[PDB]
RNA sequence: CCUUGCAAGCUGCUUUUCCAAGUGUCAGUAGCGGAACGUUCUGUCAAUCGGAGAAGGUUUUUGGUGACAAGACCUGGAGAU
RNA sequence: CCGUUCUCGUUUGUACAGACAGACUUUUGGGGUGCUAAGAUCCAAAGUCGAGAGGGAAACAGCCCAGAUCGUACGCUAAGGU
RNA sequence: UAUUCCUCAAUGACCGAUAGCGUACAAGUACCGUGAGGGAAAGGUGAAAAGAACCCUAUGACGGGAGUGCAAUAGAGAACCUGAGAUCCGAUGCGAACAAUCAGUCGAAGGAGUAGUCAAGCGCACUCACUCUAACGGCGUACCUUUUGCAUGAUGGGUCAGCGAGGAAAUGGGAAGAGCGGCUUAAGCCAUUAGGUGUAGGCGCUUUCCAAAGGUGGAAUCUUCUAGUUCUUCCUAUUUGACC
């Protein structure tokens, strides 16, 4: 959330009722699912069936990103974590952080010059 | 100096107990005293062990003296507490410069 | 219901293909209630398919490649690799070094062992409500359409697998022999992988006599 | 998976162990000399076991010792305690005599009798009967036990 | 509860709930700073700035924080020195961000040895959003006609 | 300690005996002399209830 | 290692060390271990950099950075060097009232 | 990873999990042991996906400790598990 | 005989090994041979390399300090220095 | 009972154009040798040739249009499905003729190209925005093998693509898992959309010393304890070419 607006705005998952690899995200649905729902009001949770492929999270943010997790072969404990780091970002690219702390005013008293006296 | 943190506040007497500390580093020693200083349960670097003031402890602490410093229950106590009161909190301080 | 594995006698009804009662059977319970274990299906699988296995792979050695045993050049003064023929296994169109040859990939297992991967398949069809007894499989025809018209009257199932006590009588024999969800064997041929294939188990009192009494003969030795 | 028996969940009682492909890179800790060290006889694999480096083996320096006796004779041996364990537990009729057939349908005999049967004395204590017996070979306690309960 | 309140005493947060959407608690730039130590970092930090700490393990999205642990103040007049902290100064936060950083790569061989090994890691960090600074004297509203 | 330097072609380098080498061999010295006092203090007798 | 994500990290390499998997191999394995040890090697980097200008700030008002963290040190002002250097950059003033205050606290010999 | 507690099942009432604490441990050649990724083929499979575009190839994005995996665009034109 | 270590690192059955080419430094103040020569050579007692990265000795297998699970633009020290 | 110069039918957890026979294609050919003898390479347009009439520029269309066709870089004359890499020639942006070195890594002034968010007044500041380049600073003597020890002026490699070396049977020594309680079959026999039978044999019970004759009381006292064998997987040994 950046200054307070919710930047992950649709959640779409999408999995398979056949496959074998859809076994922890079909479980997740029934377990984990309503209470995520429940906690998050301002996100929009998407469901989507898509026989004969893997499973996978998608993640719809407002900067006009996509982050796609694919949950295959995982376990209902891991699909709901990666759906909250899903939830808990802001959908920036991932590069190195080149900066730990953002400003744009660095000085108060004025910066350091040469032509400075005490 | 590191020394100047070990150096004694109390006078040195007779104790119950002694706190080993271990300040010098394993290799290119003996293992003869790396099996004593094991045995009295040292093992890595900056390490502290609480024992009694007996002559079969004495004789490990005498055997492997430049590697320790061994203090007393007075002295590790004023050592921990002086600590203590040097971090503990003070009143701040004001000042106005102004003027540039 | 039922807990299954307490060696119980279990009650069945018995019907024919024209879906009339003909009454009722007890099977036995040291053959239709025993405990459901999967590493013994495993390994009576295994066996199974492994002894299937025919195995006739072969590639050529350096003593049957075609290509003469001289050296290609001198071994020493020419300034290339030293080399024994132009047949080695790492040259193109040489041997297969380690490669396969022909032979058999059957392995052993016991007869007790088989007998009970075998009552361990059948007391899963039964307590699966997948087993039906039949009175007799006799047919008024050798059509197809009959084992057409019956399979379809049937309800869920995909794959049946009919079990006649003795050989197979040839109006059973010619009516589902173009049809390949429904397949026949006698008694003497009923085996855990092919029970395994179909979903429903079709037997008749015969084949359930023979069955049960060949597991309450023990093995002569 | 209730009583479910299907091929797409049989597995075995533990995880299969495989094989350990020697040869491989690094990271399989098996690989570049395999488990062979370095040179030698044993990396060339020209060795064979059992050899001693060139000093005389021990098995050439101990003597040899005896004959072997084609015509020597095999008797099995029974004690006194597994007939009198039959006996109680009413496979063998105590009245009847005692022959190598009663021991060999009993089982007291194993699959091959050799030359014959020898009596034993381990578990004495147990007869309590004159029993009658026809065996090959008797020993100088079973023989006396017996004749003490009045048997032959 | 109060063992995760007392833990993130001890860390320098405090927990003071979640932010409604009446509230406006972004207003523009002020010419003072404070000095805040979190964990271990310590951070010369104005309103309106933006730090990304370690992984604060009692915290959620749009939680307001007050920041115990204030070092130093100072303004364009005078300046307060914490010895070592200040306990009327507070300084306010907002929550935003729980998110893994880009992967480094591990990699360590030893040439002619016959070995070789490689590993990635990516760590966690905990984006705040710096709102208020109270404690010393601010300068006015001033529309300077 | 290494004491061949007038010999061989690999060089080992002489020590110099400079006073900031000094003032580590002295604090040193203090260290181990501490022990030595508060063995000697402790060491006249043996502490009792084992 | 997979070839294509070695080719993903020579990329930018000056020659044949970006084409060529043989040669790609070795100059990417010593860019790794490069990247390994720098990440120690930065800490020291920025630590004295911070030292240099703490320094260079406190020598204008004619107090040693030994003598100056030292008197912070004994008056319990527990500043880092990191943000020191940041004052003694951004914050003039603020960081000759610290100066001042060490200086009163320890001034040392001389 | 180990150790010690705490709580569950077990049958073993003692061997496996979950959680917390650990100023407990984690350089490594020859060598030994444990755990996994990928390739071709086979059973599940006359089942599932495919002109709503298969295999293969070039970019790019996302995930895992790693071998690797997966989303999207372009090419390609019938197979894949 | 008694303390400390709470670690089995002890003994022993079974199964699988590798290695049997070592180097330098501790006053030539443990010694033999050599010329009280060798970065010679052969033994006794320690340490390091071998199989060990990091800081000092300008550069540096073997010397001094000290043992690398990973991350950080946090702090305190050793050998050695200002 | 043994073998296949031969014939007919069927099968494959056999191979799929550097594979499978030396030969998928007119191969024991071309080619090398006096001779015996050695011995290759080379598959694919499209559903159907509908295989490009006609115009322009060159000596000449294989070029640029037009047309056929779903598609024309699907346009070939023993070769045109897909079309990777080494390699060659161009275009756009930045660096580059006063500064040296396994050519990178950690920071980084500047230059260049391009996005989005929405409250407030339709601007502007927010996303450390994103992508490419990098003046300048710190640090940094490749990889493998063999060695007490290699930047070594010790070995090996011009580069790319494909191929290339712990594997099979039988018998032994063990570990983990399972069946039965004495355990288990071998050749064979009856059937195979497939299993069932077969006691000859092997091990144990079992008896311990001994060259051979000869000889042979386990424990427990308190409702008694008293034996193993056969498969599967993996590590090793022997015989075979035995990791190459
Ligand atoms: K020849
Ligand atoms: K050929
Ligand atoms: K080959
Ligand atoms: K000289
Ligand atoms: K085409
Ligand atoms: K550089
Ligand atoms: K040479
Ligand atoms: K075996
Ligand atoms: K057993
Ligand atoms: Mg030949
Ligand atoms: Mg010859
Ligand atoms: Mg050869
Ligand atoms: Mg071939
Ligand atoms: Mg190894
Ligand atoms: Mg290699
Ligand atoms: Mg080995
Ligand atoms: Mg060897
Ligand atoms: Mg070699
Ligand atoms: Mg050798
Ligand atoms: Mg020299
Ligand atoms: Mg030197
Ligand atoms: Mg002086
Ligand atoms: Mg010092
Ligand atoms: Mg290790
Ligand atoms: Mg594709
Ligand atoms: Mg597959
Ligand atoms: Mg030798
Ligand atoms: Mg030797
Ligand atoms: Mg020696
Ligand atoms: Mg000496
Ligand atoms: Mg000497
Ligand atoms: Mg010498
Ligand atoms: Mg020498
Ligand atoms: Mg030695
Ligand atoms: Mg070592
Ligand atoms: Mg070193
Ligand atoms: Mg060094
Ligand atoms: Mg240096
Ligand atoms: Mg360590
Ligand atoms: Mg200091
Ligand atoms: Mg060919
Ligand atoms: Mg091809
Ligand atoms: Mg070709
Ligand atoms: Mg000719
Ligand atoms: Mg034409
Ligand atoms: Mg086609
Ligand atoms: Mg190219
Ligand atoms: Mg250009
Ligand atoms: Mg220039
Ligand atoms: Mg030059
Ligand atoms: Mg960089
Ligand atoms: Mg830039
Ligand atoms: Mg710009
Ligand atoms: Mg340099
Ligand atoms: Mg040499
Ligand atoms: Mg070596
Ligand atoms: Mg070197
Ligand atoms: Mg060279
Ligand atoms: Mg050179
Ligand atoms: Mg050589
Ligand atoms: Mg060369
Ligand atoms: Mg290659």
């Amino acid at each position: 959330a950046l200054r307070g607006v919710w930047q992950l705005q649709k959640l779409v998952v999408s999995y398979c009722n056949w496959g074998g690899s859809s076994r922890g995200i079909r479980a997740f649905m029934e377990s984990e699912l309503p209470a995520l729902i429940e906690k998050n009001p301002q996100l929009e949770v998407v469901t989507e069936l898509s026989r004969g492929q893997h499973p996978y999270l998608k993640g719809i943010y407002r900067n006009r990103n996509e982050r796609v997790v694919c949950v295959k072969n995982m376990d209902p404990d891991q699909v709901l974590l990666n759906a909250t780091r899903l939830r808990n970002s802001l959908g920036r690219k991932v590069v190195k952080l080149r900066t730990r702390h953002v400003t744009k005013h660095p000085s108060v008293q004025g910066t350091w010059t040469t032509a400075v006296k005490f | 100096s590191g020394f100047r943190a070990f150096k004694a506040q109390v006078p040195i007497q007779w104790s119950q107990s002694l706190y080993i500390t271990l300040v010098r580093g394993l290799p290119g020693t003996r293992k003869l005293h790396r099996r004593t200083l094991e045995a009295m349960g040292l093992r890595r670097c900056h390490r502290t062990v609480l024992h009694s003031n007996t002559s079969s402890i004495r004789g490990m602490i005498q055997q492997v003296k430049r590697m320790v410093v061994v203090e007393t229950e007075e002295m590790f106590k004023a050592r921990k507490e002086a600590e203590a009161n040097h971090k503990a909190l003070r009143p701040p301080l004001v000042v106005s410069h102004s003027i540039p | 219901d039922r807990t299954i594995g307490q060696y119980q006698d279990l009650v069945i009804p018995v019907t024919n293909f024209q879906n009339e009662d003909k009454g009722f059977m007890v099977l036995a319970g040291d053959v239709f209630d025993v405990p459901v274990r999967k590493d013994i299906i495993h390994h009576v699988v295994r066996w199974q398919l492994a002894k299937r296995q025919q195995g006739t792979h072969s590639t050529k050695t350096i003593s049957e490649v075609s290509g003469t045993g001289r050296k290609p050049w001198n071994q020493k003064g020419t300034g290339r690799a030293r080399h024994g023929t132009l047949r080695g296994p790492q040259f193109r169109g040489g041997c297969v070094m380690h490669g396969p040859r022909p032979r058999s990939h059957a392995i052993k297992m016991n007869k007790q062992v088989r007998r009970l991967g075998l009552k361990i398949a059948l007391t899963a069809r039964a307590a699966e409500g997948k087993l039906l007894v039949f009175d007799d499989l006799a047919l008024p025809t050798h059509k197809t359409k009959n084992i057409v018209n019956y399979y379809n009257q049937m309800e869920t199932t995909k794959k049946v697998l009919v079990v006649e006590g003795g050989p197979i009588d040839e109006k059973l024999k010619l009516a589902t022999q173009n049809l390949h969800y429904v397949n026949i064997l006698p008694s003497i041929g009923l085996n855990v992988y092919s029970i395994l294939l179909h979903d429903t188990l079709v037997m008749s009192r015969d084949a359930v006599n023979k069955i049960v009494e060949r597991m309450h003969t023990p093995i002569n030795r | 998976a209730y009583s479910l028996l299907s091929l797409n969940d049989l597995r075995d009682n533990v995880p299969r162990k495989l094989k350990t492909r020697k040869g491989r890179g690094i990271g399989s800790g098996k690989g570049k000399t395999a488990g062979r060290g370095h040179k030698g006889q044993k990396a060339r694999g020209t060795m064979k076991f059992g050899f001693e480096g060139g000093q005389t083996p021990l098995r050439r320096r101990l003597p040899k010792r005896g004959f072997k006796n084609k015509f020597k004779l095999h008797f099995q041996p029974v004690g006194l305690g597994k007939i009198a364990k039959l006996i109680n537990a009413g496979q063998i009729d105590s009245h009847e005599l005692i022959t190598m057939k009663t021991l060999k349908d009993v089982g007291a005999i194993g699959k091959q009798i050799e030359d014959g049967v020898r009596l034993m004395g381990r578990g004495a204590d147990e007869i309590k009967w004159p029993l009658h017996f026809e065996v090959s070979r008797v020993t100088v306690r079973a023989k006396e036990v017996v004749e003490a309960a009045g048997g032959s | 509860p109060a063992e995760k309140v007392e833990e993130a005493e001890e860390i320098g947060y405090k927990v003071m709930g979640p932010l409604k959407p009446s509230e406006r608690l972004f207003k523009p730039y002020e010419p003072v700073f404070a000095i805040v130590q979190i964990g271990s970092h310590q951070f010369k930090v104005s309103n309106g700035d933006s730090i990304f700490t370690e992984k604060l393990k009692f915290c959620d999205i749009n939680d307001k924080l007050e920041l115990t642990k204030v070092l130093l103040l100072g303004s364009a007049s005078q300046t307060i020195i914490g010895r070592p902290i200040l306990p009327d100064a507070t300084v306010h936060a907002v929550v935003e961000e729980h998110a893994l950083d880009e992967k480094v790569l591990i990699f360590k061989k030893k040439r002619r040895k016959n070995y070789r090994r490689t590993r990635g890691h990516r760590q966690e960090l905990t984006k705040l959003r710096i709102t208020d600074i109270q404690g010393i004297e601010k300068p006015e509203p001033k529309i300077v006609h | 300690i290494v004491k061949k330097h007038d010999s061989g072609g690999l060089i080992w380098k002489r020590i110099k005996l400079t006073s900031t080498r000094k003032a580590n061999a002295k604090t040193r010295l203090r260290r181990v002399w501490q022990n030595e006092a508060v063995l000697k203090a402790c060491g006249t007798s043996d502490a009792a209830v084992s | 290692m997979n070839k294509k994500e070695i080719f993903k990290l020579a990329k930018g390499f000056r020659g044949r060390a970006k084409n060529c998997i043989r040669i790609a191999r070795e100059r990417v394995e010593k860019a790794l271990q490069y990247s390994y040890r720098d990440r120690r090697n930065k800490k020291r980097e920025m630590r004295g950099l911070w030292i240099e200008r703490i320094n260079a700030g406190s020598r204008q008002h004619g107090v040693n950075y030994g003598n100056f963290i030292h008197g912070l040190m004994k008056e319990n002002i527990q500043l880092n060097r990191k943000v020191l250097s940041e004052l003694s950059m951004h914050e003039p003033y603020s960081f000759k009232a610290l100066v001042d205050v060490s200086r009163n606290s320890f001034p040392g010999n001389k």
